RNA sequence: GGUUGGCUUAGAAGCAGCCAUCCUUUAAAGAAAGCGUAAUAGCUCACUAGUCGAGUCGGCCUGCGCGGAAGAUGUAACGG
RNA sequence: CCUCCUAAAGAGUAACGGAGGAGUACGAAGGUGCGCUCAGAACGGUCGGAAAUCGUUCAUAGAGUAUAAAGGCAAAAGCG
RNA sequence: CGCUCAACGGAUAAAAGGUACUCUGGGGAUAACAGGCUGAUACCGCCCAAGAGUUCAUAUCGACGGCGGUGUUUGGCACCUCGAUGUCGGCUCAUCUCAUCCUAGGGCUGAAGCAGGUCCUAAGGGUAUGGCUGUUCGCCAUUUAAAGAGGUACGCGAGC
RNA sequence: GCUGACGACCAUAGCACGAUGGCACCACCUGAUCCCUUCCCGAACUCAGAAGUGAAACAUCGUCGCGCCAAUGGUAGUGUGGUUUCGACCAUGUGAGAGUAGGUCAUCGUCAGCU
RNA sequence: UUUUUUUUUUUUUUUUUUUUUUUUUUUUUUUUUUUUUUUUUUUUUUUUUUUUUUUUUUUUUUUUUUUUUUUUACCA
RNA sequence: UUUUUU
RNA sequence: GACCGCCUGGGGAGUACGGCCGCAAGGUUAAAACUCAAAUGAAUUGACGGGGGCCCGCACAAGCGGUGGAGCAUGUUGUUUAAU
RNA sequence: AUCGUAGUCCGGAUUGGAGUCUGCAACUCGACUCCAUGAAGUAGGAAUCGCUAGUAAUCGCGGAUCAGAAUGCCGCGGUGAAU
RNA sequence: GUUCACCACGGUGUGGUUGAUGACUGGGGUGAAGUCGUAACAAGGUAGCCGUAGGGGAACCUGCGGCUGGAUC
């Protein structure tokens, strides 16, 4: 049980989650045993303390047989542990967590839930005048290049991606001279039917695009394009766009990715300025939890790394301040449980003082 | 030629004609030796007063007026030379 | 009126969707044809009774019409 | 150069039209007389099977024809 | 008897190139520009309505498909011109279209207001200056009510 | 009346199923010395014969199960002249294929033999 | 685009003539070594890019596609 | 002649 | 005893920068930050040497018979198991 | 005396059947006996081991443990080398 | 009062010195059971080292001269 779509489910009890900020790098990582053999020292006395001793002895030798093998020179930047009395199952996120243990009937999956939210999936368009590439991309990885055996390709009415620019003028027949100055109008045509392939394409998928190439050939394309308003990025400073990997042009484009997640973060706020005109935003840890639990909120705005602890009893539907560790954890478990959507705001766009919002629906 | 569509498939090869078919029909006079039939195959074949080539050709062994006729088990055409 | 039909779903109460279309007071009233609600609520409809009083309703085919119908010197798409 | 189609039921008929072959082979794979009949399927049978050879029953040819294709082929033009 | 004389009616037994240093005779019989024909492609519009839009096809957008209009991109053709129709851009000077960028009048709106979004009417006026690059364009800076899309031999070299 | 040989014709003549035939004829049949056969085999071909049987084959007869043949009418196409919205339509002349009703268990000639 | 060159074991390379798959490096197991190299013994190992086609039999013969190299893609 | 390392 | 030269932990470093010299290669004069609690000399006892000398042991050499290949016994690993 | 170089009159694993003992009890999982079967194996790659004389090599015989269950262990003698 | 002389402010130009910064780049140091080798210490398996020159992924190798702070002789 190595996803969300399990942690989630898997119920126990006791259900202990530990979390230790890594490092990628050498010697910053040489201090990550230390953390490791730190938090199951709290683990295993906060684990005394509210339960026996033989439930404590038997989670802690089995999270020990898992972390006897761990190399610490593969760590990423959260290492998450989740143990019960009879599975362990360890996992490393890219994700930045600060470190903690939650002891509850659930697994603390919020960060598995906030890196599933900033998931973007997206289309790459590389721009060249000789030619145009079409790759898929989901976050930071390729999903697929779109060359000659593919299936999204198969029934196509355009040219199919790669696209060579194999115009008159390119080949230097067909009845046009160099004279006449015709260059930027066979670029603008070339990119026209580049676009035609393009909308074919995503009108099976429908993702936002980034269009990656020359300023001039992003200009171009821009002019051309039939459904510009679902272009959301546009990268120049690309490097090799012939010759370079689906890999390295996705890795040149995160930088706009990132943008591109902080800007929908900023709108919305919009939607949460909308809801509280409508009053229908609840900002109060109480009322924000009562409608999480009897299913009234539709979405959930979180100030990324706001943990608080809290009594919470679902019988009076009552949060009094302080137990459980993780109260917007509960709240984001009841939002996502009855079908809500959850969105990790960042510190700079929700303030410290209102950290949590709900937009209910009603 | 933006579609890589267009491409080699030759062939601009063809055979001259042979002129084959029926020369004389029927009830027509005919001298022995003119050719009646220029064919590939029995597709008619030589009756009474008619001969074949070795390349089927039927041609009529005497005068006479040319008969064609379906006849045999085989419901085969058969050309023949009538004296009449 | 059983009844918020059962399921599903945060909620699914005639009316998101999936599976039946049953019964009762009946002159009549769909386990509902729409609007509406987060869901209920609410407003209509189908249907029935009353008023009035004579013709009326909806499909099919056929003829001729209407819209669909924006361009560059000047009407400028009956030669006038 | 050959075969089919284009080619409009005689012949012929074009395109940088659509499809394939040839630049050989054979003293028998020629002549004649005589004789014979194929492919497949099912059933039975040592190795032996989906399929070898053997036996039986259906079988105008679903085979063969030195070779491409077309037209032919039981008097076989097929096979000894 | 001796030919891949295979460019197969076989020019000689015997044979490759370059020319922006060029030249002659011809051709609009035949290409490059611009016109014409065409409209595949393009652009614009419309039809259906799966879906997105928290609910809700049709505020907004419109998958799979369908039907047109324009001449407007990329093309197709080779009709005009080879006893010559000067090419791109800039400058100057324009003229028209409307598929309207601003200003004007409206309907709908997921139109509280301020702002918008769409579509209808509307062509009277108006509709930047610069940096880069030969550029048209494009990006960028700073503005503006706005910095429209086009046709005019991609207007305009017997005007530069 | 039946049988055999050779033909016309080439499914309305065929297939399938059932019945009848052994005095002539035919067919199986007997044998393998001889003629002649077998890439082995008297299976077939061949010869010498009549102990048996019409079993098979064959011939005839019966039928409609299959096949095959097949109208009438209409439709499609089509030559000529005209029109056309390029689908077609009109006049005139032709006129299928498929399908339907229906038909079919052939019809003849020469010669020989038994009755 | 076009004309040529080809695509085979883990890799990089040999075939091939219609009747078959190759070295080398690996890899696996042994052995030597205190232990690893090196070294020495054993082994394993190919839809012969795919797809139609011909043949009794095709990696091999035809045809197509697809990667690979090259070489070209000119005049206004 | 050819003995690398820990 | 006279006069002169030089040193002041190991690195960084006889390096950088600036002068001067040089055709050049470079030479010469000559820092700092930073970093480490060492870095060194001589001798001692061992151990080791693909150093030397002397010597022993089935260590080799000289031989005899095996193990490694087969089946089986037994032990171990690995695997498998509820456990092995 | 016989076998006469053969996978055999070699080898005796594995399997089928029938039994005897010990033991409460022989399926997992005993040892022997009998009959039948008759497997690999024809001298063993790289490599590697023991032995200097009553030794190696070979041949049998005892004992401990032990109800039963040695090809192991611990001993005993016989024959008896090569270098 | 005017005028001249001296002169502070302030201005112009052109240099010097020096602080902080700067894409990139050179070496130094620190940090893990990383990769490549094995140059030195024994004659370290080619004695090592000094100057210098050439060469090389890297320790380094090679030439010329020098030293012993070289074992075996």
């Amino acid at each position: 049980k190595a996803t969300l779509k399990s942690l989630r489910e898997t119920k126990a009890n006791p259900a202990v989650s530990i979390f230790v900020k890594t490092h990628r790098e050498h010697p910053a990582n040489d201090q990550d045993p230390i953390a490791l053999k730190n938090q199951l020292k709290i683990v295993e006395e906060r684990l005394t303390n509210e339960f026996d001793k033989r439930t404590a002895t038997t989670i802690l030798d089995k999270i020990h047989a898992e972390t006897k093998e761990y190399n610490h020179k593969y760590n990423l930047d959260t290492l998450a542990i989740f143990a019960s009395v009879d599975d362990v199952q360890l996992i490393r996120m890219p994700l930045d967590t600060p470190e903690r243990v939650v002891i509850s009937n659930r697994f603390a999956t919020r960060d598995l839930v906030r890196d599933m939210a900033s998931a973007v999936h997206y289309y790459t368009v590389v721009l060249t005048r000789d030619k145009a590439r079409l790759i898929e991309a989901a976050n930071d990885r390729v999903v697929a290049e779109f060359d000659t055996d593919n299936a999204k390709q198969n029934n196509m009415e355009g040219i199919p991606f790669p696209i060579d620019n194999n115009g008159l003028y390119t080949t230097g027949d067909g009845g046009s001279d160099r004279s006449a100055n015709n260059e930027n109008s066979y670029l603008k045509e070339f990119f026209n039917q580049v676009d035609k392939s393009v909308q074919e394409l995503w009108g099976e998928h429908k993702m936002p695009l980034v269009i990656v190439g020359d300023v001039r050939n992003i200009s171009y394309y821009k002019e051309v394009c039939d459904r510009p308003e679902n272009i959301i990025a546009t990268v120049s400073n690309l490097t090799e766009l012939e010759d370079g990997n689906a890999q390295r042009i996705i890795d040149g484009v995160q930088d706009a990715v990132e943008g591109y997640r902080t800007s929908l973060h900023e709108a919305a706020l919009g939607e949460i300025d909308k809801a509280r005109g409508a009053n229908a935003l609840s900002t109060d840890l109480q009322d924000v939890y009562r409608a999480a639990f009897q299913g009234a909120g539709e979405t959930l705005y979180v100030r990324r790394g706001y943990i608080q602890a809290a009594k919470v009893d679902e019988d009076a539907q009552t949060l009094t301040m302080a137990v459980t560790d993780d109260a917007v954890g509960l709240i984001i478990e009841h939002v996502i449980n009855n079908g809500g959507k959850a969105v990790f705001m960042p510190q700079e766009m929700m303030s410290a003082d209102q950290p949590i919002a709900l937009v209910t629906r009603y | 030629a933006h579609k890589k569509a267009a491409g080699s498939s030759r062939n601009g090869r063809d055979s001259n004609p042979k002129m084959l078919g029926v020369k004389i029909f029927g009830g027509q006079a005919i001298v022995a030796g003119n050719i009646i039939v220029r064919q590939r195959g029995t597709e008619f074949h030589a009756g009474a007063g008619v001969g074949m080539g070795r390349d089927h050709t039927l041609f009529a062994l005497n005068d006479g007026v040319v008969k064609f006729a379906t006849k045999g088990k085989f419901n085969r055409r058969y050309v023949m030379v009538e004296e009449a």
